[PDB]
């Protein structure tokens, strides 16, 4: 499993940035690293996908990077209609396909 | 497009469950799909993955010895066909689109499209 | 030179000369019938090669494979077919079934192939 | 489908009909030079083929992965359009000019893997 | 280096211009389509011949046949720093069919282990 | 059909043993033979395993770097050299026929003939 | 390993079963689930092998069969002649080959 | 014959050095070579070995997911790339030619020659 | 990886053993068990190789043999200038190439 905050916060408009670490076999060596969108009582929803790039229907709004072993996940004009549970999951590799980190809630102020 | 999971949600310790997923909107053989478990209380847990033409499977470990993965691609299909249940395995199932590629096309190692999963008990 | 000695033997007592029967099959009109002869041999020699190739046994004499034996082919237990048959008497009993076992040695190797394909487009 | 009946679809829907077109290359004194010459020619011209697959690292099989990159200067366009737009006619002159060049690098990395591998089978 | 560039060259010097020489092995008229079907028989030969051995498809090919010091006592240096291929193939001629014979029943047992091993289960 | 073990005694401890196995009324090259172990007080635990040829030797990880069963079958015998004894290896060797197969007859997993065992004390 | 029951007993005349429990990649896997009758102070005998089949020169009265990851040796006219330590064995793929659980001690009444 | 190690000295812990090794009196080309550390206060560990042709490398299963080494035989020179630095690596680094031979000549499993050693503090 | 004792001493003049034991997968397998000889503040010189031979350049004081998984490196004539740390090595097959052992400190009485 991936090491994931348990929550992050900030207000309508200002930028929140969710982390997800894991180690060299899976984050930090292939670049296949989605984050999903969940709001209660859903299926999650595809946000972020490889490292960067985005489904087509999602907005700019959310962005990504990875540094290291370190995965990140950018929201810039944070609204109150992203009250969601955060996922990431990597590749890692044959025989472990999936790892997926615990989830992120984001609270909005 | 549409994943539709249908299915059992009961089962004792031991027992057995056959889950399926009807999918549309898009060509069922061009893409390769899989099981996702969520547990009621945490979070997302990748269960298993089937090649676009079924002939390759990929299983967790925690399941590897008891759980099939099924496609049928001429009712654009999918089934999980699970053995020997354990209290541990409550879940609910999300069936997904993703998850692999076909050589011949672009890469994915992401699941583009989910179903509203089925919730199982054990 | 040993070539057929075993023609008489059992399935299981034979296909162990292998090599011996596979390496004996290698005045302009008597060069002509001679050339004929010669690249009919050649041409005969690499459509089986070729045959085995597509089947996934390129550069075997003994090849294992992924068709299941159906009962219809020949409804027959192992000690029969290996303790008791020779080959000529088997080349008899399936003759009719040759092109259809045939024909699905050629799909699986096109599906296993292709598995593998997909398997090393992994990571 | 039959011989070349893959000709016009395209390059993902071709590469599984291989055996179709593979099987079909095998298979008065002036009158007898003729057809020789015509059988000799097929003969030699499969063998070379052959040749050309054993050195590469590629015998028994059709279809071969290998460990030669693919060079943007050759062909700069993805998989989409390649494997599900292009047929194999078209493809064969889009990289007319540089077959030599990856003929040329197959040869070489089968080089490089056989020696390799012949320094693993030595370790003990 | 071209075709027969390295023939002057020692054992362990050539064995890299393999696939240089492996390419160059492929009325009156007749005569030349002698000269080819000769070529061609030949050439399937030493082919079949590595089938039978287990090393079709390969230049190099390594086997389970243990060498005999009778054959060729010698310290490897000698053969493959020092040596050229056409000494060596003058000096284990005597040898070479008891080698092939070896090796052709080698393949055999391990074809059949091979059998053996695949209906475990 | 009889199997009649030798060789045992008495050895300490890194000493080194050679059990064998003589066979009579069937063809002794036409079946696979192991060696199983009974300790002195438990059950029988499978120690090694030979095909009819004897080119195929498989060993339990417990002896796997230990043990070498050999066959020689112009003589109709089986041998087990066992090197490196150490006190939980006493126990009653019985000679087997069955085991594995040959590929080409019907399997049998499961062993036919035993003989009357040589007792090793370590 | 297997678990069969330390012992079992009956009456020299009624059927008794002799139970053997594994796990889904061995007894569950295979139906190579043969059992050994051991006399104290002998060899053990094949009494059952595959899943149902006996050896030619025993009786009827020994058979046996399997379901999931459980098999059984069940014996009908129980004599006193059966007096002897039963075996179950299973093969366990191609890497452990076999495994045997501990013996029942059938008593004879 | 010389080995001269110019690698580096300290990083700060989770960092990323490069060490590097010129060789001089002797073919290059022909030999395998390998780093080997030296604790500050107990023995050698082997960390890896690449072969004469740099084609090959092997590693110790401690640093295998973060060291790299590379050989140049353009230049008589190795080199290792460390990235992870954790606090165990902390040695001196001797570069040393054996650990392998090349199938065609006779075997090494040992090491011919050492250099003086980097010193190699996280 | 290997046992080697922590030290070893003797007079001018006199022999001394120093012995490497480990298992019967690595020392006692494989024939390849060379010894090492490390002055502190030096890099360590080539000594012992295979089991019996030494490099060119090194005396005939220095000798060893194997027997079973025990290996050792005999000394001779001892002198003054053996004050060194020595050190076992063994392949260990191609997953684990070498292992080594600690050193044993020389004392020269
Ligand atoms: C022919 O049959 C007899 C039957 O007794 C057998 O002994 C002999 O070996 C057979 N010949 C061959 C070549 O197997
Ligand atoms: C055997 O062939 C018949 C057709 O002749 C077919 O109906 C049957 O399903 C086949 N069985 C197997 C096991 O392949
Ligand atoms: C093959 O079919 C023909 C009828 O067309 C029949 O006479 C012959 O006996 C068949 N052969 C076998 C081996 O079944
Ligand atoms: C020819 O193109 C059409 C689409 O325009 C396609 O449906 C058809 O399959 C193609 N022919 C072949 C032989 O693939
Ligand atoms: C691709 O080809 C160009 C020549 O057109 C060459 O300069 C370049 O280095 C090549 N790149 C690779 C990765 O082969
Ligand atoms: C090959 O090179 C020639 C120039 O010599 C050029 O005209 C032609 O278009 C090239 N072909 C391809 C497929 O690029
Ligand atoms: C011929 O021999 C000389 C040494 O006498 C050597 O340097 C040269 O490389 C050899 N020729 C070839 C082609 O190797
Ligand atoms: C080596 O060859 C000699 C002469 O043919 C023979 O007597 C000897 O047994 C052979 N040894 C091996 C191990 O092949
Ligand atoms: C080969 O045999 C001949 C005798 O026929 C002998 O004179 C020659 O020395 C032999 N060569 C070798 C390399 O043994």
């Amino acid at each position: 499993a991936l090491t994931q905050p348990p929550s992050v916060s900030g207000s309508p408009g200002q930028s929140v940035t969710i982390s997800c670490t894991g180690t060299s076999s899976d984050i930090g060596s292939y670049n296949y690293v989605s984050w999903y969108q969940q709001h209660p009582g859903k299926a999650p929803k595809l946000m972020i996908y490889d490292v960067t790039q985005r489904p087509s229907g999602v907005s700019d709004r959310f962005s990504g990077s990875k540094s290291g072993n370190t995965a990140s996940l950018t929201i810039s004009g944070l609204q109150a209609d992203d009250e969601a549970d955060y996922y990431c999951s990597a590749y890692a590799g044959r025989q472990t396909f999936y790892i997926f980190g615990g989830g992120t809630r984001l609270t909005v102020l | 497009v549409q994943l539709v999971e249908t299915g059992g949600g009961l089962v004792q310790p031991g027992g057995s469950l056959k889950l399926s997923c009807r999918a549309s909107g898009y060509t069922f053989s061009s893409f390769a799909m899989s099981w996702v478990r969520q547990a009621p209380g945490k979070g997302l847990e990748w269960v298993s993955l089937i090649n676009d033409r079924g002939g390759l499977t990929f299983y967790v470990d925690s399941v590897k010895g008891r759980f099939t993965i099924s496609r049928d691609n001429s009712k654009n299909t999918l089934s999980l066909q699970m053995h020997s249940l354990r209290d541990g395995d409550t879940a609910v199932y999300y069936c997904a689109t993703g998850g692999m590629s076909s050589a011949l096309q672009s890469s994915k190692y992401y699941f583009d499209f989910w179903g509203q999963g089925a919730l199982v008990t054990v | 030179l040993g070539f057929l000695g075993a023609a008489g033997s059992t399935m299981g007592a034979a296909s162990m000369t292998l090599t011996v029967q596979a390496r004996n099959l290698l005045l302009t009109v008597w060069g002509i019938k001679q050339l004929q002869a010669r690249v009919l041999a050649v041409e005969r020699y690499l459509r089986d090669q070729q045959l085995l190739g597509i089947w996934g046994c390129s550069g075997k004499l003994i090849c294992c494979t992924n068709v299941p034996w159906n009962s219809s082919w020949s409804n027959r237990n192992l000690s029969e077919i290996w303790d008791n048959m020779t080959w000529l008497q088997w080349d008899k009993e399936i003759s009719n079934y040759t092109q259809i076992i045939y024909g699905l040695l050629e799909e699986s190797q096109n599906q296993q192939e292709k598995n593998e394909q997909d398997l090393l487009a992994l990571d």
